[PDB]
């Protein structure tokens, strides 16, 4: 065509069949009744988001009172995929050998660790993936660490009994589950245990690390955790994050350092 | 003979079914000599004591607690409040009302005989089980007057937490194609040890169980009902530290369906084993002379464990539940055993074994109102796959015929259903039940195929298993972690310490009645 | 969660569990290869479009320098449905 | 042993097998004598002229236009071909572009024995049927080298419309699993009477078939396939007004794949009958000696008519199709006949129709490589419920082994596929291939069931039809609307006029050497 462009990686968008096309599809429900002022309603707040031209594809009624849209449009805006400055959350792991090596070499004893899924919270799937021995997709847990001592607490864990068994084993990492955002219950109990950790002045002397189905590193920086951890994470991304933080910030720990 | 697709051996079907009788026997030899609070509680409760206190305890645990504290609960609870029924003359729930407020204690009364205590509780008793039964007869009704379907029972939840939203998608929904509606509980109602009073407009995961709550979705499902003139199912769940109770509760509201199992408590919530064990003979005793279907939880296997290793686990656990509710009374066409369409996506000729699973189920338990339910484990972030993963579940519902079928959603792997994803959901089990409406009665098997095989192997491991548990006893069993792969200590996990033994004297007047009124 | 629960038909925004949580879907394809970067730039480009805290639940590479990714997200925009 | 699932009545196929031979008998009766100017076109072109003049007009239209015209092409172009080449002693190219030129005069060249005719065209005839010969040694070898696969081949389309995209679309394509890639036409070229010459960059709806275009996009997936390490088919379309030429054209440059079928011109494109027939002779013939798969259309008929009333309409055209291919010389191995699964959504037990026509094509074809097509009519914007209809589309095709597999989009009715519709369409047909890989092995059906009488059902019908068909005439019956509700008359149409009649010293020499070179 006579005014189609190539690609360009500082302004990069969409790719539905031709490079700067930029489309998009979208679906949503809408709390008014069926018709041509519900379709008219769906295109203008699909013009009103960004898609330019859109085309109602499909539109049927849920309910008396809602209806259900498919949307096809292109796109006006932009992003620059060059001066993107990622998230803080890009990690590599050593090896479990290397791992005790480093342990022996630079700190000189056992690292202790303590996880559950505290709150109401009931799955411990995805922290006996990280936890247990068994490990996941042939990545071994902390338990199997020849200089790891981790305790597995199960699940529904209060708080307040999180905070107690920790200072009782000495713990010097703590590890929290949740899931996904969807749980807006994750947030508060987050909040509430932080709080209980300040309470108790142990937050200093303890790392804190937070995890699920889609928890990710910047809402766990921004409660005030130390990382945070989704889909995709093995034993060894936690093992070598806590080894590496440890020897970084030189943590304390609670291990013969009780409150 | 059995007519049979799979070539089933029948007589190691029998065999599995005798050891799994057996089991029963044993684990009930225990049950019959013991009882808990939540079964006094629940004899409260159908003897006509309701409401709250001052703090907002309600009146059942308040009397439960003082006799409990301050007297011997081994006698039960009829037995002291029969005895204050002759004393003071007044009524039950006028009775509790007085111990709220400490102007009377039960304890301190004179005893009088025993027969006459049952002469007095024998009224209140027959009253309670009369209601029950005119409930049931009124279910029977509907389902008589409006006609009840042939296929499978399209089966959604909805979970928003607002009791009013609740009606509102719940309604919405079953002018779609629904025909089973449960309300999802909230997370963390099995650990309390009360049932809250009154309406619910809050909740984290879902919706907590209370009476009010049953009337007012059944009140909205019986106008949906009449409105598209199909009969709406309700469904609860009986699981936690207070099961018995949420089974009166529903027994007296009419839920048509409710979730009865104790397996599923003891793995997934941490309860004691003896405690949900003696809760889960008398709720199903009220389940089964109320009319109501009790579903099991085998599903919840398979998330833990691996389901082609461990999918005779699912099979021992249902002969085990079958044999557990037909010592309560309920009979097979009241035992919705669940199952799954639970393997790896990515397992060559997983079809097969998931469809010869089915089959197997379908023709050891033929009379039962089976329930399949859809694949959570492999559930990704793909809506897409995900759409054509339920369709496959679909399938294998339609080309076995599973009576109850619990839609799978667009988004499992992300957030509880939006609207759109149930009416998605639904279209599509639509489309699929009319396209292969008599799939069934056409495609047979190879004789000697994959999928008759895979049916005598599965088979044949559960009855081992079963044959192992027997050996040793259900609790020891439990110990060792063989179902889901979880291990539970015999005197750990919550409630323990509300189980009590019964004394030589003990009076619960609902049992007998329940179980000879059904019988004759 | 939200302030606001009754619906309102000079305000009105997409419907997901509750009345104004204004929750969207939308899919598309970048000519970017999979990473965290891409990520990140399907997040921006979404936040962007007018989406508050946008979650992408998927993300697989179609070629080498080709990613197709699903966002969910609620919608800050609302249109006047009686106006109309 | 003819061993059937649906209990076919062998007698019945082999009585429909004899009429539509019969019926292709006489319809052969015409074309054998009658030729046309795009079949001498092709014979000019398989001599070795090929370019532009200065006009841009293709040298072989030229030149068979002024043999036409000044001449009587009744006797053949290769006739005057070789006539020139005695008398000058130049090489067929260098003869049309003198004639191009106007230098030479075909017609005023005095006649020679056609002895010596016959020996020149022969001496350059030999040269190019070896060549393609080459090429289809050069084609079972890549088969060889790279091993063949065992389950259905994953046929995907691009339509980009300038060559380079297309060939960066292919090469993604192949990379996500397609086996097989096609290259829409250019919409109204089929109308054309001539094929460009070069490459094209622009086109509506696709790109041209031209020597140039096949070259690159063999070249490209040469490339992927040795980059993958399996082999990547190339389809393209032979049927419009240059039939012959397209079909030369794809055997030189090794095509794998080709769609020949001459009803669908007749039909939907209004091209005459007997031109079409005659093209098709030919350009078959050079299919079946390439080695080419030729593809038929029947899936067209039921977009334009009713699939439930009129599947005997697509048995009959394909038992036609098959006859005109063996007459042709193309063996059953390379007769991938098509059919489509194109019922209403909406049906009740509609898989079972599906299921029961899909099995009766596998059954009287056992050898062909069967091509399956999605459905297209009853799609709708619902791009959810379009992948759950591919889905039950794929289950169908694994079901009952069909070879090709023309992968459905989940948007076929909003645009043209996206890059990720493509990638949706082929992870879902992975996912329902890999798991029920044996399920074909396995279920079988209820004798006398819905899926065996559905079968016998269309087998009668299209036996009647196929009568009515012999006892009217092929000719007459594309007059009367049998095959698609569609009337286009005998002596109308495009290109009437391009029909000649052969004199009876007509020479062609290709003809005898590709029918006789399967031989040994
Ligand atoms: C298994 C499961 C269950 C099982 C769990 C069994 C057990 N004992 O653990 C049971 C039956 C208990 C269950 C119940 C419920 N569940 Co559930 N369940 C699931 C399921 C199928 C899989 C979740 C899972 O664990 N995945 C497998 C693991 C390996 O993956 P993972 O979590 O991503 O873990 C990895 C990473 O995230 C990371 N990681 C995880 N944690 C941590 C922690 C740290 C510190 C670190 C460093 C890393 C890390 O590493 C892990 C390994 O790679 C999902 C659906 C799905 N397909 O996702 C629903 C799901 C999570 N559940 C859900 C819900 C709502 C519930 C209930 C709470 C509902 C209710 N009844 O009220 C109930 C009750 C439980 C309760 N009281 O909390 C919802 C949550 C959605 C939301 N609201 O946001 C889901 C998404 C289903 C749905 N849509 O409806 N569930
Ligand atoms: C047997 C039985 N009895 C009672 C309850 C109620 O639970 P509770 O109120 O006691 O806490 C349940 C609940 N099952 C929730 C599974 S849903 C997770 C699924 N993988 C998804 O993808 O959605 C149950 O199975
Ligand atoms: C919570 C209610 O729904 C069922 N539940 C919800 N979704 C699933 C699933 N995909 N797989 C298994 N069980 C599930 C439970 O068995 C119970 O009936």
């Amino acid at each position: 065509k006579q005014y189609d462009t190539t690609l360009d990686l500082t302004r990069v968008k969409p790719y539905g069949d031709t490079m700067n096309d930029g489309k998009v599809q979208l679906s949503f429900t809408l709390p008014v009744p069926d018709g041509a002022k519900a379709v008219e309603a769906a295109k203008q707040l699909a013009k009103k988001m960004g898609l330019e031209n859109p085309m109602v594809v499909y539109h049927a009624p849920l309910d008396k009172n809602f209806t259900f849209f498919i949307i096809y449009g292109s796109l006006i805006h932009t992003v620059d995929y060059t001066s993107i400055q990622v998230q803080e959350l890009e990690i590599k792991a050593m090896s479990m050998e290397e791992t005790n090596e480093y342990i022996k070499k630079h700190i000189g004893r056992k690292v202790v660790v303590v996880g559950a899924t505290t709150g109401t919270d009931a799955h411990t799937v995805g922290l006996d993936a990280i936890m247990n021995m068994k490990g996941y997709a042939g990545h071994y847990g902390l338990e199997r660490y020849e200089m790891i001592e981790a305790y597995n607490l199960g699940s529904q864990v209060p708080n307040e009994e999180f905070v107690k068994k920790a200072i009782e084993v000495g713990a010097d990492a703590l590890l929290v589950s949740q899931t996904v955002t969807q749980k807006d219950a994750h947030i508060k109990n987050l909040t509430h245990l932080v709080e209980l950790l300040e309470a108790e002045g142990i937050r200093d002397k303890v790392l804190l690390i937070c995890g699920g189905p889609r928890i990710t590193h910047e809402l766990a920086k921004e409660l005030g955790y130390d990382a945070g951890f989704g889909p995709g994470t093995f034993a060894d991304h936690v093992a070598t994050f806590i080894v590496t933080e440890m020897v970084k910030r030189k943590i304390p720990g609670l291990k013969g350092y009780k409150k | 003979m059995r007519e049979s697709k799979l070539n089933l051996d029948w007589e190691l079907v029998d065999k599995a079914r005798e050891a799994a009788r057996n089991i029963v026997k044993d684990t009930q030899k225990f049950i019959d000599a013991h009882t808990t609070v939540s079964v006094e509680r629940t004899v409260c409760r159908l003897l006509g004591i309701d409401g709250v206190n001052d703090l907002g305890v309600p009146l059942p645990n308040v009397v439960v607690d003082h006799i409990k504290s301050k007297g011997n609960l081994s006698l039960g609870a009829a037995t002291y409040i029969g005895n204050a029924m002759i004393y003071t003359g007044l009524s039950p729930q006028e009775i509790a009302e007085r111990v709220a407020k400490g102007e009377l204690d039960l304890t301190s009364i004179p005893m009088a005989d025993l027969f006459e205590i049952k002469l007095a509780v024998q009224d209140i008793a027959i009253k309670t089980v009369e209601k029950i039964r005119e409930n049931r007869r009124k279910r029977e009704e509907f389902l008589k007057k409006y006609g009840d379907k042939e296929g499978p029972l399209l089966y959604v939840i909805v979970a928003t937490g607002n009791i009013y939203e609740d009606v509102v998608q719940a309604q919405a929904a079953a002018r779609q194609g629904a025909d089973v509606i449960a309300v999802i509980r909230a997370t963390a109602q099995s650990l309390l040890d009360y049932v809250p009073y009154g309406p619910t407009t809050e909740g984290f995961g879902g919706t907590y169980a209370t009476q009010e709550n049953f009337r007012i979705m059944r009140k909205a499902l019986d106008e949906v009902s009449e409105e598209l003139g199909r009969y709406i199912r309700l469904c609860n769940y009986a699981s936690g530290l207070c099961m018995p109770e949420i089974a009166a509760m529903g027994a007296l509201e009419r839920l048509d369906v409710m979730l009865n199992d104790a397996l599923y408590g003891i793995l997934f919530r941490d309860i004691n084993m003896k405690r949900t064990m003696v809760d889960q003979f008398f709720s199903r005793v009220i389940n089964g002379f109320a009319g109501i279907i009790i579903n099991t939880g085998e599903d919840n296997y398979l998330t833990t464990a691996d389901a082609y290793e461990k999918a005779h686990t699912v099979l021992a656990s249902q002969l085990i539940n079958e044999q557990f509710a037909l010592i309560a009374g309920i009979p097979e066409e009241q035992m919705g055993l669940g199952h799954a369409f639970e393997m790896n996506p990515d397992l060559r000729n997983g079809f097969l074994y998931e469809l010869a699973q089915a089959q197997m189920v379908r023709e050891i338990f033929p009379k039962a109102p089976l329930k399949y339910m859809p694949p959570t484990k492999y559930m990704t972030g793909n809506i897409f796959k995900g759409h054509v993963q339920d369709a496959m579940f679909n399938v294998v519902t339609i080309m076995t015929k599973q009576r109850i079928h619990l839609l799978g959603m667009l988004t499992e792997a992300i957030h509880t259903p939006f609207m759109s994803d149930r009416a998605l959901s639904i279209e599509s089990a639509k489309y699929i039940f009319n396209n292969m409406a008599d799939i069934a009665d056409e495609i047979y098997f190879k004789e000697g195929g994959i999928i008759q095989r895979r049916a005598n192997e599965v088979l044949k491991k559960a009855y081992e298993l079963l044959k192992e548990i027997e050996q040793e006893g259900l609790f020891k069993a439990l110990e060792q972690g063989k179902f889901a792969d979880i291990k539970r200590p015999i005197d750990g996990g919550k409630g323990l310490e509300g189980v009590v033994e019964k004394d030589p004297n003990y009076f619960n007047p609902f049992i007998d009645l329940m179980l000879r009124g059904d019988r004759g």
